[PDB]
């Protein structure tokens, strides 16, 4: 063993057992992925089932409270906690499970365990790939999801006041987080998000076009209507005609892939690139460094009242979103805006 | 009887069955 | 044994003919007994607003939270 | 002249697409 | 709640009719 | 295995699952979360 | 040989660098028409009174604006869904002021994209390929039709149609949620799942094939030949068939985009998404706010702001 | 005499991709650069 | 409401409208017993 | 039954194994008809049971009853529902009829022969047999013509359809002078689909509706006789794919378009879809709101005529680009709206402020007020409201439901047309299954670039 022959150690024993053909590949990474992921997802379920944000966000976020799947959500801790890790033994909960849940401790529990779970999952990708003796492109591709999670669930919250301004684990919670970014950060105008949207839309186009092309250039390797039956798992010849596909797109779109490798490499590069771009943009928002508006048009609109563009119109919308949600979205600010101070358009 | 496969099956199924019973009772609670 | 083989073993069904029912019943009793409200400190439909506070509670002290949240919950 | 700069960029991008379709390397490979 | 109760009774009988036909046919080696 | 048509087992279990989801929608218009 | 026949051949000729077709006969001119006006408009078009409130919004790089801010202003609300051909306009200047270019571009564009779908099938039939590539292209075309036609019609004005511009697209999206809560629409949720899932599947499939063909051999024949299948995390046999996998690679994204497009069309008929505002109530009746209520608070802000001077009555039934 | 001496290789598609990317990136950031 | 004589049959009419959706489910059940030949 | 090993079609394509089984195909179609008739009867009786006379049908989320009401059944002056027993009769009839069709389908799907050509030659048919195919189309074409004439008969005999534009108040009226002028009847067909023209959705008079059904009824019956005694001409045979899937694709494409047209009819038309039973149309609701405030403010003491708004384009009234005086506000887009409650106040030139100043009848107000509140705006959970509204009202315009449902149906059926049509064309060519792997056409084509 070890290109030298060495005495077997307990590590070798544990290694073979963990790295052993099993219903599911436990491996060494599983020691981190299995436990953390279970607690994270389990905590999210328990929270959405019977946990309230009445004392953290003053909102009902639990099926027991009467919330549905969409409304139910594990809300972030109160802004008073700031960037406190809020452990159950922390100086806040002081070893009180009931209070730890009331203080919003479960959110940190799910986030922390989930974060390490993602690390364990990526490590599992490398582990399995190394055993299969294949380049770990899948793991490198899983970097984009992890980057998004860290930038949106860690960097941003840390750059802001506290975990309170972080995405809460819930369908409606994510929706309000999205709307908040438009009203305060103008995330849509941010060029990095634009590149990110391009990647997701581009990857979807690639996925659909690739499946359609291959499934429509398939060779007749069967004598039945069902083409799926006409395929051998250990076949060597390609089931579809790359040539026919190349000519079709060369004439329909004007350009077409000629290397299957490059095509698939492009299929994985587009999505990963886009996610990483958006992550950099979220890093800027964490520090409030955002492309909110173009001063050139702002100055022109102020000096020239008539001048107007969709850009100026969107600025006004953001102004309404911030003024007509800050009172509740940010209860710590304790902002009581007289209705007259709120910006309202004619009628409505 | 308690293999990794068995443990995984009961690691989620048993909790889920309980949670489902709780959610059902919640559907009959009156304010 | 394939899951299908087990999903056909009537013995497996008999084995879960009691445990599975009990697991569900326990879940129903858990909420019906009101233990869930006490275990997770989830406010009951009649204790969201106290006579003292008729507005949503706002925790402001991080290191004085334990006592604050308890007071907000009206103990 | 910012508009002139913008028009140049837009025109340039379209020009690249043009040669990428008509002056592209012959697809000898499938 | 008598109406609701008999409503559920109707739902059970009607919903069970389709499987009933299949089970019976299968049991007697019918052409299903 | 045997004495048990798996197709029936699926049909029954599936019917029960539909029923459970129906109870959830029922609770949507009744008791808590019913907007009334 | 009959000249018409000779012409018919040239049209169906596959030797053409870009296959022309009977569909292309109508697609080429329509798209060429839309492209020309779009380029001139996005550069020299004068301001347009989209809200029909005599307040013209500036556009085109010449009239200030920018690549991001610049856009083709949608037709005026006064015109509504009325046909506004250049000849109907008294002067080309009026046609520009009322926002005619947008209607012309959209009309010459939608016809082109529909003909583009037909052209796809035409070449597939000419090459001898299966005829369902266009069905996949139907998903994007359906979405474009909803934002540039179905919705404008349902609302009752081309002004509602998504403006042909980056900033205009964002404005359309914001106002839409403020009035339809698209985020809480189950169909839009399916569409987001389609794009998010499609990206995930694209990254995985690309990685698997790349790592495999890393070397004509089947996409995975290499790894399959080794037999070291990654069933460790890929414990399944549903997509063992490459045709089965590729089918899903196309069905997941296309079907999702179809739902989001239909969702937008339904909301165009005033069928807004789930509304759970004040759904949770306490024993005495006090309303317990939820995340949905917070989303509503934002929606109110966008609503009270959109068209600051284009509402003379409280209800925005329009 | 370094045997490690190699040569960079740029193909037509690679050139097109590069020029397209550098132009698209400019079109995207040009507006922000001029603010 | 249904005529007074047909009133006692309201529960049944409340279940009739959903019967059609059961037919498609029955089709898949038949294929299940058929083993999807 | 059948297995893929003998058909080449998997269970998910089982019904495709019935293409050459005329007898089984008959049972399938006959059975499906039973399902359609069943729902028509079942849902109708369900609506009748869940109907309440204290609320309008639209508030009760009823879609089938409005159809019978429009036919002029159990309705009275103002659209008031006198009795509902006629509706009960319809449900009972359809429900029992569905049983007969169901039995026939089951029989022609089990006991009935898989094919009919061998025994019943008349019913026996083979795709591609154009003569027989055209004859079958003819029979069904005549049936549809008879159905249209049945409606025409109900309009001029056996009572009459409800006329929302009836003189001296809206109520059922026996059409006695149906429009037969081709220019008027076919004018709608050549009308632009854009605003104002509204294509065939513009039909606002029952006379044209009944007259149009007279035209379509006759043409369909005559066309059926033609297809029954004629075979496709060479040009047609050289420009059409003769196969069952091809025939289905043609029907799928057509029915898909019809679905979209129906969606627009339910959303825009108020004549064929009485607002009394189907509720107000989007444009109707907007115009109603403008009228409601205009009336209220005028009574308070506001001159709606010289009331400049913030933009200066008239707060209550303004001029259409054409010149017609129209209600002010964003409702300017719905200036082409026409409703029985607003027409009396209108005149040669848009609205008549004279009528608006005096002669405004109380009903003209009450109706507008009710429409304004019951606008088509709604949510999936049926929380009635423009948007950003609390969960208090439980109402979604029936027009919204029909418009959204039929639009989606039309979209899918159009996609079905693309799928079946393309597959039918590929099947005829022979490359539906895939490339030969030895006769790949591309390999024989020019190397292009
Ligand atoms: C899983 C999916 C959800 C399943 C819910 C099952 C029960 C349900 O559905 O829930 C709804 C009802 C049962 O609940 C009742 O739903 C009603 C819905 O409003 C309807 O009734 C109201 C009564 O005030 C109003 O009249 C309102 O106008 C009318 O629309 C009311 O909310 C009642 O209070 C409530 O008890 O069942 C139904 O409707 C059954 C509906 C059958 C199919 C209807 C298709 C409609 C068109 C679809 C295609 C177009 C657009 C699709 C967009 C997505
Ligand atoms: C056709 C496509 C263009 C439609 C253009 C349009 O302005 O659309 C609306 C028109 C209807 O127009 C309106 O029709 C109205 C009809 O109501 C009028 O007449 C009524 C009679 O009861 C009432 O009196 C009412 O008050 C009165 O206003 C009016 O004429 C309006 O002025 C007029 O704008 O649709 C129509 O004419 C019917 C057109 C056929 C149905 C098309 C449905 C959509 C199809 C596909 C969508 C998806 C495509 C995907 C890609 C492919
Ligand atoms: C409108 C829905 C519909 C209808 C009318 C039919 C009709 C038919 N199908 Mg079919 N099918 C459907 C949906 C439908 N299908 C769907 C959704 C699927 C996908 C799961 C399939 C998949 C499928 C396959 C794979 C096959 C068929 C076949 C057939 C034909 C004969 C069925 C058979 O061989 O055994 C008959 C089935 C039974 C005897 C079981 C019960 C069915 C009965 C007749 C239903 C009666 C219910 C009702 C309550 C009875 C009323 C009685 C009255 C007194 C009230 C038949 C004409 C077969 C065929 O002919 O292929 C060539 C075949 O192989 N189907
Ligand atoms: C009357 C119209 C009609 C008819 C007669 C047919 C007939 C047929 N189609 Mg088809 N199709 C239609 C409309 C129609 N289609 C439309 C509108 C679409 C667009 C969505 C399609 C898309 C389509 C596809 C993609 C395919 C077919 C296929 C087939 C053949 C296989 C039958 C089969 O699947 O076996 C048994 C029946 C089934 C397996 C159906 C299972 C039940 C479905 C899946 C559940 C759906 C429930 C739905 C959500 C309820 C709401 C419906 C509506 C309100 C939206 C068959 C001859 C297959 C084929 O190979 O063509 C030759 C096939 O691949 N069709
Ligand atoms: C599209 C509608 C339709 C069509 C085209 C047919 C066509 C046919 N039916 Mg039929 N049938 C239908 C609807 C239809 N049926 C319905 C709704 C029912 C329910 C009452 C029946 C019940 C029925 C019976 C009981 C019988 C037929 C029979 C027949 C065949 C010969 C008829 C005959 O009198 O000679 C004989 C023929 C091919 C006969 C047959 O042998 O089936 C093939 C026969 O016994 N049908
Ligand atoms: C569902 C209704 C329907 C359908 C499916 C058809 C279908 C068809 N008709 Mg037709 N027809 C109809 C209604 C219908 N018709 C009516 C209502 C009339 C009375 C005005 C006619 C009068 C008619 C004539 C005079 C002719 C056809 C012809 C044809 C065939 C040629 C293709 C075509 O589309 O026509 C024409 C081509 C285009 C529309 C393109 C075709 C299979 C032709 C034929 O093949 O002779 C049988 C023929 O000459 N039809
Ligand atoms: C006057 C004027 C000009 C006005 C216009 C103004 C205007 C609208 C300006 C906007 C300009 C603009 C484009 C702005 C966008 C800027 C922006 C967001 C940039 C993002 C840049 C970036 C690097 C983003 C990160 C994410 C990323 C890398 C995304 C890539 C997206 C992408 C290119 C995906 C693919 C797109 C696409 C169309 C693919 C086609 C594939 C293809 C040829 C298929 C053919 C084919 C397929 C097969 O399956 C098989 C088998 C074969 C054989 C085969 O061949
Ligand atoms: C593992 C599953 C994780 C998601 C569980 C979702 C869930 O439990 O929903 C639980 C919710 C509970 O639904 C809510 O229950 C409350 C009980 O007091 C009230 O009755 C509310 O009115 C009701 O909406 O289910 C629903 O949203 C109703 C529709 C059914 C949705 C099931 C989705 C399951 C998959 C996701
Ligand atoms: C936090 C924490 C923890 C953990 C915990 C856990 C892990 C839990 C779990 C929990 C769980 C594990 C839960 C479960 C859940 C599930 C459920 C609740 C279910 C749901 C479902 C439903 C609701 C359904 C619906 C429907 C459909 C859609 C499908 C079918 C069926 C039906 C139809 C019905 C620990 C210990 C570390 C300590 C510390 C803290
Ligand atoms: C073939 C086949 C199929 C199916 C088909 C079908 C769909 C059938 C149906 C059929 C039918 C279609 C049936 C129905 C029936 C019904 C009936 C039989 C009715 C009766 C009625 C009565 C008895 C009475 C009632 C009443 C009145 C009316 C008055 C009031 C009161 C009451 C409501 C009680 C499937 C899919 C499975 C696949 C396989 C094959
Ligand atoms: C009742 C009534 C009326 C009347 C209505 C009507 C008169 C309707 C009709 C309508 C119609 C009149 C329909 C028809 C349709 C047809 C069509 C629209 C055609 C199509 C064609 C096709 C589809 C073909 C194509 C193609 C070409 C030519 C090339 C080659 C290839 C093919 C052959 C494929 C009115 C108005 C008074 C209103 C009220 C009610
Ligand atoms: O234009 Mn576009 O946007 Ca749909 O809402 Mn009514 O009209 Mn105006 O307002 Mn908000
Ligand atoms: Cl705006
Ligand atoms: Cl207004």
């Amino acid at each position: 063993i070890g290109t030298y022959q060495e005495k077997r150690t307990w590590f070798d024993d544990a290694d073979d057992w963990l790295r052993q053909d099993r219903f599911v590949f436990v491996g060494w990474s599983g020691l981190l992925l299995f436990p953390c992921a279970y607690f994270a997802l389990g905590g999210w379920l328990t929270g959405t089932t019977f946990v309230t944000s009445w004392y953290t966000h003053g909102l009902a976020t639990s099926y027991l409270e009467g919330c549905n799947f969409l409304t139910a959500a594990v809300s972030t801790p109160a802004n008073s906690m700031a960037h406190s890790l809020l452990f159950v033994w922390g100086p806040e909960a002081q070893g009180d499970f009931t209070r730890w849940c009331q203080l919003g401790g479960l959110w940190a529990f799910v986030a922390l365990h989930g974060a390490f779970g993602l690390i364990g999952f990526m490590l599992r990708q490398f582990e399995i790939a190394r055993s299969v003796n294949l380049r770990p492109y899948n793991a490198i591709a899983f970097s984009a999801p992890i980057a998004v999670f860290v930038s949106v669930f860690l960097i941003y919250p840390l750059g802001q006041s506290g975990w309170f301004f972080a995405p809460s684990f819930g369908v409606a919670a994510i929706f309000r987080f999205i709307l908040f970014f438009q009203g305060f950060h103008n995330w849509t105008l941010n060029p990095f998000h634009m590149m990110g949207v391009a990647g997701v839309l581009g990857a979807a186009l690639l996925c659909a076009i690739h499946g359609a092309t291959v499934e429509n250039t398939l060779f007749e390797d069967g004598d039945g209507a069902n083409t799926f039956r006409a395929f051998n798992p250990t076949q060597a010849e390609e089931t579809y005609s790359m040539v026919t596909a190349n000519r079709f797109w060369s004439q329909i779109f004007g350009v077409a892939f000629s290397n299957k490798r490059w095509l698939h490499f492009f299929m994985l590069l587009v999505p990963v690139t886009g996610l990483w771009m958006s992550a950099i943009g979220v890093v800027g928002l964490a520090l409030n460094l955002r492309a909110y508006d173009f001063v050139s048009q702002e100055i022109r609109a102020a000096e020239d009242p008539e001048f107007e563009t969709f850009y100026t119109k969107n600025i006004l919308l953001n102004e309404g979103i911030r003024a007509w949600m800050a009172a509740q979205d940010q209860p710590h600010e304790r902002l009581v805006f007289p209705e007259e101070v709120l910006p309202r358009g004619n009628a409505l | 009887i308690f293999t990794v496969r068995w443990l995984a099956i009961h690691g989620i199924a048993v909790p889920t069955i309980f949670f489902l019973g709780a959610i059902t009772a919640m559907q009959f609670i009156q304010r | 044994r394939p899951f299908s083989d087990i999903l056909t073993s009537i013995r497996y069904w008999v084995i879960h003919s009691i445990t599975v029912p009990a697991l569900f019943i326990a879940g129903w009793l858990f909420v019906s007994t009101g233990l869930a409200y006490d275990v997770f400190g989830t406010p009951r439909p009649n204790e969201y607003f106290t006579e003292d506070r008729q507005e949503a509670p706002l925790i402001t002290d991080r290191f004085n939270a334990l006592e604050q949240v308890k007071k907000l919950s009206g103990n | 002249m910012e508009a002139l700069v913008y028009t140049f960029l837009l025109v340039g991008t379209l020009g690249i697409i043009f040669f990428s379709i008509f002056f592209r390397d012959p697809p000898r490979m499938i | 709640n008598i109406e609701l109760a008999l409503t559920l009774v109707s739902l059970v009988l009607v919903v069970s009719a389709g499987p009933l036909v299949v089970v019976l046919l299968s049991a007697r080696g019918g052409n299903l | 295995t045997g004495r048990i048509p798996l197709w029936l087992v699926g049909t029954v279990v599936g019917t029960l699952a539909i029923g459970l989801l129906a109870v959830f929608f029922y609770g949507s218009y009744v008791g808590l979360g019913s907007s009334l | 040989s009959s000249l018409w026949a000779r012409f018919c051949e040239w049209i169906t000729s596959t030797e053409n660098r870009l296959y022309i077709g009977w569909f292309g006969v109508i697609m080429i001119p329509c798209l060429l028409t839309a492209t020309s006006v779009f380029i001139i408009a996005f550069i020299a078009a004068p301001p347009v009174d989209i809200d029909g409130i005599r307040e013209p919004v500036s556009g085109s790089l010449l009239y200030g604006n920018n690549i991001i801010t610049g856009a083709v202003i949608p037709t005026s609300n006064a015109i509504g869904l009325h046909f506004y051909p250049i000849w109907e306009a008294a002067s080309l200047d009026e046609w520009l002021y009322n926002g005619g270019p947008y209607q012309l571009i959209v009309c010459h564009f939608l016809l082109g994209v529909y003909c583009y779908m037909g052209r796809e099938w035409e070449l597939s039939f000419r090459l001898g390929m299966r005829p369902w590539i266009a069905v996949a292209y139907s998903a994007p075309v359906a979405a474009a039709s909803a934002v540039f036609l179905v919705y404008p019609i349902g609302q009752g004005s081309f002004s509602d149609g998504m403006p042909l511009g980056i900033s205009g697209t964002f404005n359309f999206m914001i106002v839409f949620q403020a009035e339809h809560n698209i985020l809480m629409h189950p169909f839009h949720m399916l569409g987001v799942a389609g794009v998010f899932g499609g990206s995930l599947f694209s990254a995985m499939h690309g990685s698997l094939v790349t790592s495999s063909l890393i070397r004509e051999e089947e996409t995975y024949n290499i790894v399959a030949a080794h037999g070291y299948f990654g069933r460790l995390i890929f414990q399944y046999a549903s997509f063992n068939n490459s045709r089965s996998l590729h089918f899903f690679l196309a069905a997941w994204p296309v079907i999702g985009i179809w739902f989001t497009a239909l969702g937008l069309s339904t909301m165009a008929f005033n069928l807004n998404g789930f509304n759970f505002n004040q759904s949770v109530v306490d024993s005495q009746g006090r309303v317990l706010n939820t995340w949905a209520d917070i989303i509503n608070r934002a929606n109110l802000g966008m609503e009270v702001m959109h068209e600051r001077n284009a509402h003379n009555f409280p209800l925005d039934l329009a | 005499p370094n045997p490690n001496k190699q040569v960079v290789e740029l193909n037509r598609t690679s050139l097109y991709w590069g020029l397209l990317l550098i132009f698209v990136l400019a079109v995207l950031f040009s507006s922000y650069i001029f603010n | 409401k249904l005529p007074e004589a047909y009133a006692p049959f309201a529960p049944i009419v409340d279940v009739l409208p959903v019967i059609p959706v059961f037919f498609i489910l029955l089709a898949f059940v038949w294929q299940a017993a058929v083993s999807f030949r | 039954g059948r297995d893929q090993e003998t058909t080449g079609f998997a269970w998910w394509s089982g019904n495709a194994r019935l293409i050459n089984l005329s007898g089984k195909l008959l049972g399938a179609h006959v059975a499906h008809a039973g399902l359609i008739v069943f729902w028509a009867g079942a849902m109708n009786l369900f609506e009748v049971s869940h109907f309440v006379p204290e609320k309008p049908m639209y508030e009760q989320g009823l879609i089938l009853l409005p159809h019978i009401a429009t036919l002029g059944y159990g309705v009275g002056p103002g659209g008031e529902i006198i009795d509902t027993f006629p509706y009960f009769v319809s449900g009972v009839l359809h429900l029992i009829s569905s049983a007969v069709l169901g039995f026939g389908g089951v029989y022609h799907s089990l006991i009935g022969p898989e094919t009919l050509e061998e025994s019943y030659p008349f019913f026996g048919y083979v795709w591609k047999d154009k003569n027989k195919m055209t004859n079958i189309l003819g029979y069904h074409l005549i049936m549809l013509g008879l159905g249209a004439w049945l409606l025409v008969w109900k309009a001029m005999y056996f009572g009459g359809v409800y006329d929302t534009w009836a003189p001296g108040g809206g109520d059922v009226r026996v059409i006695t002078n149906p429009t037969t002028n081709a220019a008027v009847i076919f004018g709608y067909l050549v009308k632009s689909p854009f605003g104002g023209d509204g294509w065939i959705c513009s039909v606002d008079n029952m006379e044209d509706i009944i007259g149009g059904h007279i035209w379509i009824g006759t043409l369909e019956i005559l066309g059926g006789i033609w297809h029954i005694y004629t075979t496709p001409w060479p040009w047609a045979r050289r420009a059409f794919v003769w196969s069952g899937e091809a025939y289905l694709s043609y029907s799928l494409g057509a029915i898909g378009v019809m679905g979209f047209i129906a969606c627009c009819m339910s959303w825009f038309n108020n004549t064929a879809y009485p607002s009394e039973f189907y509720g107000p149309t989007g444009p109707e609701a907007s115009q109603s709101q403008a009228f409601t405030f205009l009336v209220r403010d005028q009574r308070l003491g506001a001159n709606v005529a010289s009331a400049q708004g913030p933009t200066g384009l008239g707060k209550y009234l303004m001029r259409s680009p054409t010149g017609e005086i129209i209600f002010g506000g964003e409702t300017m887009r719905f200036w082409d709206f026409r409703g029985p409650w607003l027409e009396p106040l209108r005149g040669p030139n848009g609205l008549d402020l004279n009528k608006l100043k005096n002669d405004i009848q109380p009903w003209q107000e009450r109706r507008a007020a009710e429409y304004m509140t019951h606008a088509p705006l709604g949510s999936l959970n049926s929380v009635g409201g423009v948007a950003t509204e609390i969960n208090a009202v439980n109402f979604v315009s029936p027009r919204s439901w029909l418009a959204c449902s039929h639009f989606c149906l039309g979209f899918f059926f159009f996609i079905g047309h693309l799928w079946h049509a393309g597959r039918a064309r590929a099947a005829a060519a022979g490359f539906e299954k895939g490339i030969d792997r030895f006769d790949e056409p591309v390999l024989s084509m020019r190397p292009l670039d």
